[PDB]
């Protein structure tokens, strides 16, 4: 349902404060949609920059991947951002008739 | 079948080959017309340096194709 | 002779200006042009970009009168990369190059969407069969100063003037490699 | 005929040269251009800068004959976020991106203490409607391969083409999250 | 008026055309440029390189008619940090910029030892000085990207646009802290 | 004359722009070159790439006029490494450099098997004598910050450059080291 | 088949929290198959970033190694995580005929 | 005066041998005034590139958020500089009017 | 002297598999040519990205150092058997006058 | 075999030697032709200062090779 | 500012394009224009033809700053005989210009038969009033080097540029003198 | 539609270059061009002279868009006497127009004779039907300013351009009745 | 020395841009210029016009590193009859020329005036001492095609261009040898 | 006094005079130095021909200008 993905890293972006506590290194095992080279870029990036600068790169090479935001979700949750997952969890379904 | 051999010098002298005839074969030729030795000469065709064991059957060069020389110097 | 092979060549210099860059070519045609000719050539691609510079090329190349040019313009293509135009100049027949026509049309009004859902950076490597070696420099160089989008981009105007028959093909499994999410846009 | 539209269109040239790189567009239009004249543009960007190329794709855009083509100009204005200059011209009213040249002036003046006092990718995130999408990686490009400083200058040059009528009140509060040195100088009120 | 004085600034030439980049200068010019020539400057630099755009920025300075673009352009090159060009051009004395050619001139002729020997984030401090801010954010940030050697060649392209009349005696010195084996071949005195 | 040089150097001017990266040179060539037009060939090579920096240093290589700089050229090319590239020009004969060509097929040809698999710190430090210094300095750093992954497909694109006649039998000892996986790919 | 390792990663990677039990400092003697880089590498990057952050990187310094799958089978049970090696165990035999 | 805390920045740099001993791990803690993306940013340039080479990022982060100088005199008497600290302060009440 | 140092340092790039065994952390206290600010730079290398990943770096920065191969031959007696010190030691003495 | 001894005022001096010569050889011939003490002279190739004790066969310098000169 | 009428010039710009050859201007023109850039709208009609010029003269005319310009511009029309275009630009009607368009087109569709039948030495001095006075000798040299028809060629291209609301009128009245063989080809109402 | 026959007008392209004078075409031509690009192309001429002018005419032609135009071209070659161009590239046999090249050959290789030995004033009844009815009038017109050889060169230019497959026994026919010792040294069985 | 008088030229390059036309000059330059700068120059002028090829031909003058080229420039002054700039520049004193400027403003917003009552073809004879004899061909033969007052134009384009000290002196004489009704206007 | 003296074959010899030499002795001198009949010389001053008669002063030749010699071939 790859319509209501853009929609939702939209959302993302409008609100990016929102996901300052997302941490990219504990995360990024619990994306299975990114590719190797993604895996070996972000985990670059995330020396040499830090975590939440990494983040904005984070987010915009997973909207690229197809079905992310189901992968997105139990992600956050698997990190115990629980409260942070439901928020994108909602916003998500949002965009579906 | 002819081939045509350009100097640096900007002269350029057409020789008689096949595509059978090898390189030193054609390197020959060049010496029998313009009377430089084989040792001096270095061709090119298309920019590939060609090699002084092949024959020009094996490098693709053709009916009317350029070879360029350069001199030792 | 001389003669007849310039109007051949003349017919299909719509293929040649859609297809050639002469600045990758002109290194392998060394023999055969003045350096003011070069430098004009160059000019125009820096100004008026690739198409324009082709364009010149003809010019240029019809306007030789020297021995051999034919044949060095056409070794110069096989050896530049841009065989498959080298094939189809030498057989007179470019029915394979046009079949091609129906992708350059669809990848044109794909753009946008191509633009945006690939990394260069994935797929050059699969694709680079398709390509120029020397295009693929400026891409990465691109994408490297300007994002992968401005990249991306640059992917799209080299793929066009890509003259390999397969190249839409061999882009569809680097596309299916690498999941896209632009994949099935394209349909082969 | 189309020739009512595209004297309509001269009249505002001045307003499109100066919010518009043709290149985020071009990938819409390339439908309705010939291929060359389209890397033309590309060019005149490359050497001249957004603006020249802007004026020559005006210059192409009134050659156009074969209809559809005012519509697929605005429907690629819009798809390519440059909204707000398409509310402008199917409107034929400026007046929203009149109101801005206040505060692209403002920009101007302010540019040198902007690249000292603000780090983009802190403030990209939330600019990120008021940016062309691609400006977006464009500028963070620039930063990590010039420095923050060369990335804030071509922050300021993509802002001062924004169409988007509150991109300054936008500013100023992505500026009120963080403390800035910069926020004082920068006033929308 | 403008005319008698344009002249001298046309014959030192050669001198704004080696120190100045014109980047630096044109966030502050904006008043006296069209829009239009700003970019054009700068396709010209990311195109051909500093000095080029250097060259057509003095080719657009020297065309202006709005009078007060003089002291507009001192202005700019005062807050810039080119100060001592500035110096130079407010005095129209450059015998203090014409010292630093014997030394440019040499850094250019061992230039191959500093790019092996250098690291430049050890001297960078005590050269920043003798740098535009900008210039080291750039310096330091190939260092990161790509690597000690091509920073040190940076270093020395920005060592030969500086103004500042006792560079090579800051660099000296900066030699003499953390001494890296070229500190032997840069001689002053 | 000095022609004698400048004629034969481009006839040969496709080897020179395939092996060269003016950068790496461009220190040593600062006194023979103006200040500006160095500038452009380092513009050229952040935009375009290697390649398109080469094909201009070369440009402007062929308009030097005082004495002394063909062999500054050479002195350049030997003393930043490139020796091999200017063994090849001093004696006019590029056969080494031809010979690798079988090899860089290769190499471009097993790119992604290469690049997924090996990882450049494990065997960079050993083929130190196929590349230019300064190279590694590059490529090490591509790994840091741009990740490994990028870093490998720099270390290609060097490899293929390389003008060093043994680079192919170097670098099969160097991946020879540890438990590979890609090693069985290449073969001499 | 050596393809059918490269697939057992790819499970890995598609079902991650399953391995989070994991010790890298324990695991490590019982892989033979890592070299003294390898091990080195990890053992620096586990005492820096801490052990469930390292995972991801012991997993994928594995899989680069030839015939990984069947150490990482004995190493794992070698743990006493017996119950996850079985796991592995039927997914590596599973592309093979 | 933020013009006389500017221009305090300039001696740092002039004198930046003299901030040697300063440990930016220990520091930030101190300077409350760097954000949760400046410490972020500059604790990772602090694990890859080393403390000393960090520092001139440290200055240079902190220079672009308001009253630094104040909050750096008191940071370095935190961390027992006072000898420093007292440099600092001589300085910036010194380009004040 | 320092001709003869040039030459050194080639020779290690040559050969580097036989250096593989220094230990960064072991050989750097015998080695005081090596800056303040160079030391700093290369723990933090060797603590994040292992030993043998340092060493390119090692000699890499020793060699910018004057005197370096000096020093270095005494680290390698202090820090091992002696075997490289030897080798090391008979190149540079080649060069010498 | 030549090579050219250009200083960095830009003139240039062509100077007669052999790869055996040393750099004191080489100092010896730069006082014959612009009579400028040895002692004074210090010679710059590859933005290497070459060291008296060693010979051009050394540096690699070759037929028309480029020594920069400097006080 | 000068911009309110400056923007008002460019919606007009296609009219001004197919009326004006900047040549017959550019004698008044003179003081407000740099000196080379008149010395390129010169080329520019000896290369790609008059109107191409007038695309050109139009770009700088917008450049200019300093003010009385677009009176002098228009004082410029006036003096040259281009009065009408005159009339128009004051007056923001084009409405005679455009009712012109009918018979330029009309004339461009019997081009070849006019060539033929018609010997401009007869009707150049009736048309005098409708074509600019260097365009009268322009043409009567062009006839005594190249022949009658090379002539009314150009007497053709010189009354399609025609500012002058009757010219068509005019030219049948002109041609109702003398029994012509084009005359019943041209047909006023 | 315009494509498959494209292609063979771009093979003959030697053909139309050699033979075509744009200027007699393009009052035809006008429904299919942009009014700038007739300008250009008439500025070539002037310039370059009609080939060069020819060789611009025939890359705008081959742009051409809008369907109609093949015939549209071919009907003004056929209007402006061209016939035998038209009759070529009708039937896309050139055979008729190649047979021209030997004496085409000739006369350039004896064109200094020629403009001793004719008069043209005699032989241009004759040739009539050889010239395109314009250029008569531009060479009687030289002959009467520029004098007897002047003209006799200009009838060479032309000469060459025609497309008659029989003009060089035209001439000769000519050349036997009212005879100029150049009479004897053009043979055409 | 060669660098005092580029600076000594370059800051009167105002004088040589308003009087100079480089195609009139480039003859008597053979030995200094490429083929490529001077059809480089040689396009300026046919494209942008006079002024914007001397600004060019400038460029070209500093950037030539040969020796004797400052003198190279001012020897061709004078036989190419720019004589008054070459009796300035060799002296750098200006004084002479600068007299000029207030007729060649006079002139300027004259021009309308002089474009109808000139006949050009009248007076050309008697002020041909003011202009570069090549400019008067071009003058009769725009006359010749276009008509009196294209080439009466033509002639002011020239006049202002002149450096000689007594154009307006010589051009009064000539306007009231043919009684001409633009003479008075035109005061002295 | 200094004069440069520019053969075609584009390498530039520059020889020693004053004013008061004559053209004849421009030849000489470049006879001296080059080896080259002075029957067979032409030189060119900005594309005037010298006379052998008169002298550098007459031309308005001077310091550091430029003379181009054409052979007889």
């Amino acid at each position: 349902m790859p319509f209501a993905e853009d929609k939702t890293y939209k959302y993302i972006c409008r609100n990016f404060s929102n996901f300052c506590n997302v941490k990219v290194v504990k995360i990024l095992p619990y994306l299975p949609c990114l590719t190797a080279r993604d895996q070996d870029r972000l985990r670059a990036t995330c020396t040499l920059s830090g975590n939440r600068d990494t983040l904005w790169h984070l987010f915009n090479t997973l909207q690229r991947r197809p079905g992310w935001v189901e992968y997105f979700i139990a992600a956050l949750r698997g990190c115990k951002l629980v409260d942070l997952a439901d928020e994108v969890a909602s916003v998500y379904q949002s965009y579906q008739p | 079948m002819q081939i045509f051999v350009k100097t640096l010098t900007g002269k350029t002298i057409t020789l008689e080959v096949e595509p059978s005839d090898t390189i030193e074969n054609v390197k020959a030729k060049i010496q029998d017309k313009e009377g430089i030795p084989p040792d001096q000469q270095r061709l090119i065709f298309a920019g590939k340096q060609l090699e002084d064991g092949r024959t020009l059957s094996d490098y693709n060069i053709q009916k009317e194709s350029t070879l360029h020389l350069v001199l030792r110097l | 002779m001389t003669t007849e092979q310039r109007r051949s060549l003349q017919a299909f210099q719509d293929y040649i200006r859609k297809t050639l860059d002469p600045t990758y070519i002109l290194s392998y045609m060394a023999p055969w042009f003045r350096e003011e000719e070069v430098q004009y050539i160059q000019a125009e691609k820096n100004n008026k970009g690739p198409m324009a510079a082709a364009t010149l090329f003809l010019k240029f190349l019809l306007e030789l009168q020297e021995e051999g040019w034919f044949r060095g313009f056409l070794d110069a293509l096989d050896h530049a990369g841009y065989s498959g135009l080298y094939e189809a100049i030498e057989s007179w027949d470019f029915k394979k190059i046009e079949k091609l026509e129906e992708y350059r049309l669809l990848l044109k009004r794909l753009q946008p969407e191509f633009k945006t859902r690939i990394i260069p950076t994935d797929i050059i490597s699969d694709l680079s069969e398709c390509l120029i070696n020397q295009e693929c420099e400026e891409i990465l160089q691109i994408c490297s100063t300007k994002g992968m989008m401005a990249g991306a981009e640059k992917l799209v105007e080299c793929l066009l003037r890509s003259d390999k028959e397969n190249w839409p093909k061999t882009l569809k499994l680097a596309l299916e490699k690498e999941r896209n999410k632009f994949s099935e846009l394209w349909i082969v």
